[PDB]
C-alpha cells in the first residue's frame, strides 16, 4: 500500500557454506611409454610419424603450472603469517570450530578435518604432487582467519591494525546500515547466534554429502579420464593383437609395420582426446579458482556490498577453510526478522515547512510519529537533529501534519 | 582357483602368473619407471644442475635427498627456509645460494611471522 | 532424424515467466529487501527516494519531482518496446546461439 | 580550470536493454544409430573400434545438465512466488509494459 | 571423427554459455535484487533499478 512499511524488529546471524573447486590433479604422460612401451622399432616409427609428443607434453605441463598458480592465487593473498592471541576471548564469539586445533598433529580446524575426511597406472601416467602441501594451505587459512579476527579488513589494505572484535562487528553493522548501538546492546544475543550457527555448520556438512559434491566430481572426472585412457590402451584399432611384444614376437618387421601403425594411430588419438578434455576441464578450474580468489579478496579480506556474492543476506564476515582440492567459505550474514507493520509518510509538515529524515524513515504507531533507522526498529522523537527541511509543504505528495521538536 | 593361470587387474593387464614347472603364483610389478626433471639456474649464472627422479624411491636410481616428489640428486637440503625460487615438489623448492655457491633444497617459507597485539 | 534428438528444457517458458513475474513483483513491492530476507513492504516512491539516496542525491529531489520522474520512466519504458521491435539486430546474440 | 566546477541542474531517467544468453539446445546423439544404424556387422566393428560412444554420451549429458543448471541459477533466485497487488498504482509509475 | 569434432565444438560453446549464464546470474543478483555501485555494470549511468 502507498502508506504502509514493514520494519524489522529483530535479526538472525546466519552462517552459510559455499564450496568452490580450486585445483585438479596434475598428471604427466610419457608419449613413448604409453604408445610403444620399450619397443625400439615402435619408437623409431613414432619418431618418423611426427612431433605430437612435445605438443602434448607442453599442454600437460601448462595444466600443471596452471593448477599451482590457481592455488597460489587463491590462498596466498596475505604476505605475513598472523597468529591469534593465546587467550581466545573475542567478546563471547567462539572460533574454536574454525581455528586450528593444536592437539591434532595436522594443525587443522575441526571443520577442516571433517572436510578432509569426507572428500578423500604405470603405463606412462604419473601424478605430480602439488607445490603447496595441505599443511601449507592450512597455514594460509589460519593466517587469514587470525588477521580477520584480530584486525578486521585492515591487513588486506596495508599493515594489520589491531581492533577489538565487538568494535569490528559494530563497524560491519554500520556498513550494512545498522547503527553500532544495536550490537553494543545485543552483543550476548549476537554472539550466541553466531556460536549456534557455527556449531550447526559442521552438522550440516556431515549430514549432506552433496555439499562437497563438486570436489568429489572433480576427482571422479580425473579418475574417469585416466581409466578411459588405460582401457583404450587395450583396444586393437584394427590390429591383430593389442600387445607390442606379441606383434614383435610373431611377425617379421615389414609386415608388423602395418599393425604397429594401427596401434600408434589409435593410441595417439586416445591421448590427444585426453589432452583436449584436460584443457577444457582446466579452463573450468581456472574459472572457479578466479571466482574463489575474488571471493577471498572481497568476502574475507573486506565487507562486500554486492548482493548474493557473499552468502544470502546482508554480508558481515567470511571465513575460509581448506578442503581437498578446493576452498570452503563460511559466510556470516545479517538476516532481518520479526517484521512489523507501520504507517509511513514521505515528509512531516511543521511551521509551513516540509521535513525529511536525514537517515531513516518516518513511522507512525497510529497515534504518534517517530523516526527509525531503515533495517531495525528504534523509534526516536522527530527533532531538527535528525531532519532537514529543504522544501515547502504543498509540493510534496503524501505529506502529513506533526510537530518537530527543537 | 586350481584351473586358471593368469591374473588380471581392473586395467586388463597381466598382474599375476602361475609358474609352469612349479605351481606357485608370482606377482609381476613393472620395474621402476619415472620422469626426470633437470633443475638449473640460468646458464649465465652457472652450469650446475640437479636431477629429480619423479616418483622413484631414491634407492632404485649433500648428494641425494628423498623428496615426496622423488629422489633429488645434486641438491643439499638446508633446514633454513626461504621464499620459493623454483618449485620442485610438495613444499620443497631449490635455489642457487652462496650462504659455498651451490644448489640447495629447502622447505619454502610462507611468509614472515607476525603476531598482532590483540 | 538419423540419431540426433533435442531434449526439452526442464523449465518451461511459463515457469521462467513465473520466475520473472515473481522477481518483478518483489522488486516493485519490497525493494531490495526480498533478496536479503523476508519481503518488507514499502511504497514505491519511498523506494525510489532511497535508491536516489544510494547514488548520492537526496530524497527531496525525488519527492519534489515525482511526477517528472514518473513521466520520464514511463516514456523510456514505452520507447524500449519500439526500440526492440524496430531493430532486429537487438536480439542478435540469442539468434546467434540458435 | 582550477577554480571552476560543473554542477547538473536536471536529470534524465534512462532505460537501457541488455540481452544475455543463458542456455542452449540440449542434444543427444546415438552413436550406433548415427554411424550405421541397423547395420549389424558395422555395429560389431564399431564395438571393436573402441569406447568412444560412452564418452560422447557422457559429454552430451553433462552439457544438458549444464544448461538446466544455467537456467536454474539465473532464474531461481527467489524462493517465494510474489504476486503484485490487484491495484496497479505505484506513484504514477506505469509497469503495465513489464 | 565428425562426431568427435561436433562434441568438442559443443563443449567449447557450452563453456561460453556457462560464462554468459554466470554473468546473467550475477547481474540478476546485483542489478535486480539490489542497487549496484559498480560503474557500467548495471547499464550506463548511475544505476537505480
Ligand atoms: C493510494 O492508493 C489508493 C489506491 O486505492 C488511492 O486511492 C490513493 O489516492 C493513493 N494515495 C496517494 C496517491 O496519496
Ligand atoms: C530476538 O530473537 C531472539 C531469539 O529469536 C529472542 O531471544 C529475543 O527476545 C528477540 N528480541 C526481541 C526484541 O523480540
Ligand atoms: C566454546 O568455547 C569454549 C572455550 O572457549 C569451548 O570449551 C567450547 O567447546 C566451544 N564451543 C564449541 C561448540 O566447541
Ligand atoms: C501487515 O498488514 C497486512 C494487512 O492486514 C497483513 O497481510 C500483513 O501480514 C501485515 N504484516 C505484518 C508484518 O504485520
Ligand atoms: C505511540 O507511542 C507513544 C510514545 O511512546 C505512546 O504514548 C502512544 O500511546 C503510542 N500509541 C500506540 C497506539 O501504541
Ligand atoms: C497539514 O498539511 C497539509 C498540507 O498537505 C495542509 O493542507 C493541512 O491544512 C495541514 N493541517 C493543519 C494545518 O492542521
Ligand atoms: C617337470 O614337471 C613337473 C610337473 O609336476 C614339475 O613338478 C617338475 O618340477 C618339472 N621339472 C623341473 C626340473 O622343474
Ligand atoms: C621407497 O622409498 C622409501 C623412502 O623413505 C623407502 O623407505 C622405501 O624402502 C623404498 N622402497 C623400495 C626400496 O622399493
Ligand atoms: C634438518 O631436518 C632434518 C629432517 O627433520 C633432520 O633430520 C636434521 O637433523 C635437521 N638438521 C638440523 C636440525 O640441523
Ligand atoms: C591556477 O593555476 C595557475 C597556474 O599558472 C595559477 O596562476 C592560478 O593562480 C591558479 N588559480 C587558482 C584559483 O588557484
Ligand atoms: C528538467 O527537464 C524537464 C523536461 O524538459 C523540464 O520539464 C523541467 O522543467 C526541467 N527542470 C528544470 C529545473 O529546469
Ligand atoms: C499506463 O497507465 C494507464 C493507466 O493505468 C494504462 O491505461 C496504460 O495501459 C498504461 N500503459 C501504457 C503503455 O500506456
Amino acid at each position: 500500500s502507498n502508506n504502509s512499511i514493514a520494519i524489522p524488529t529483530n535479526f538472525t546471524i546466519s552462517v552459510t557454506t559455499e564450496i568452490l573447486p580450486v585445483s585438479m590433479t596434475k598428471t604427466s604422460v610419457d608419449c613413448t611409454m604409453y604408445i610403444c612401451g620399450d619397443s625400439t622399432e615402435c619408437s623409431n616409427l613414432l619418431l618418423q610419424y611426427g612431433s605430437f609428443c612435445t605438443q602434448l607434453k607442453r599442454a600437460l605441463t601448462g595444466i600443471a603450472v596452471e593448477q599451482d598458480k590457481n592455488t597460489q592465487e587463491v590462498f596466498a593473498q596475505v604476505k605475513q603469517i598472523y597468529k591469534t592471541p593465546p587467550i581466545k576471548y573475542f567478546g563471547g564469539f567462539n572460533f574454536s570450530q574454525i581455528l586450528p586445533d593444536p592437539s591434532k598433529p595436522s594443525k587443522r580446524s575441526p571443520i577442516e578435518d571433517l572436510l578432509f575426511n569426507k572428500v578423500t597406472k604405470f603405463n606412462g601416467l604419473t601424478v605430480l604432487p602439488p607445490l603447496l602441501t595441505d599443511e601449507m594451505i592450512a597455514q594460509y587459512t589460519s593466517a587469514l582467519l587470525a588477521g580477520t579476527i584480530t584486525s578486521g579488513w585492515t591487513f588486506g589494505a596495508g599493515p594489520a591494525l589491531q581492533i577489538p572484535f565487538p568494535m569490528q562487528m559494530a563497524y560491519r553493522f554500520n556498513g550494512i546500515g545498522v547503527t553500532q548501538n544495536v550490537l553494543y546492546e545485543n552483543q550476548k544475543l549476537i554472539a550466541n547466534q553466531f556460536n549456534s550457527a557455527i556449531g550447526k555448520i559442521q552438522d550440516s556438512l556431515s549430514s549432506t554429502p552433496s555439499a562437497l559434491g563438486k570436489l568429489q566430481d572433480v576427482v571422479n572426472h580425473n579418475a574417469q579420464a585416466l581409466n578411459t585412457l588405460v582401457k583404450q590402451l587395450s583396444s586393437k584399432f584394427g590390429a591383430i593383437s593389442s600387445v607390442l611384444n606379441d606383434i614383435l614376437s610373431r611377425l617379421d618387421p615389414p609386415e608388423a609395420e602395418v599393425q604397429i601403425d594401427r596401434l600408434i594411430t589409435g593410441r595417439l588419438q586416445s591421448l590427444q582426446t585426453y589432452v583436449t578434455q584436460q584443457l577444457i576441464r582446466a579452463a573450468e578450474i581456472r574459472a572457479s579458482a578466479n571466482l574463489a580468489a575474488t571471493k577471498m579478496s572481497e568476502c574475507v579480506l573486506g565487507q562486500s556490498k554486492r548482493v548474493d556474492f557473499c552468502g544470502k543476506g546482508y554480508h558481515l564476515m567470511s571465513f575460509p577453510q581448506s578442503a581437498p582440492h578446493g576452498v570452503v567459505f563460511l559466510h556470516v550474514t545479517y538476516v532481518p526478522a520479526q517484521e512489523k507493520n507501520f504507517t509511513t509518510a514521505p515528509a512531516i509538515c511543521h511551521d509551513g515547512k516540509a521535513h525529511f529524515p536525514r537517515e531513516g524513515v518516518f513511522v507512525s504507531n497510529g497515534t504518534h510519529w517517530f523516526v527509525t533507522q531503515r533495517n531495525f526498529y528504534e523509534p526516536q522523537i522527530i527533532t531538527t537533529d535528525n531532519t532537514f527541511v529543504s522544501g515547502n509543504c504543498d509540493v510534496v505528495i503524501g505529506i502529513v501534519n506533526n510537530t518537530v521538536y527543537d | 582357483l586350481p584351473f586358471q593361470q593368469f591374473g588380471r587387474d581392473i586395467a586388463d593387464t597381466t598382474d599375476a602368473v602361475r609358474d609352469p614347472q612349479t605351481l606357485e603364483i608370482l606377482d609381476i610389478t613393472p620395474c621402476s619407471f619415472g620422469g626426470v626433471s633437470v633443475i638449473t639456474p640460468g646458464t649465465n649464472t652457472s652450469n650446475q644442475v640437479a636431477v629429480l627422479y619423479q616418483g622413484v624411491n631414491c634407492t632404485e636410481v649433500s648428494n641425494v635427498f628423498q623428496t615426496r616428489a622423488g629422489c633429488l640428486i645434486g641438491a643439499e637440503y638446508v633446514n633454513n627456509s626461504y621464499e620459493c625460487d623454483i618449485p620442485i615438489g610438495a613444499g620443497i623448492c631449490a635455489s642457487y645460494q652462496t650462504q659455498s655457491q651451490s644448489i640447495i633444497a629447502y622447505t619454502m617459507s610462507l611468509g614472515a611471522e607476525n603476531s598482532v597485539a590483540y
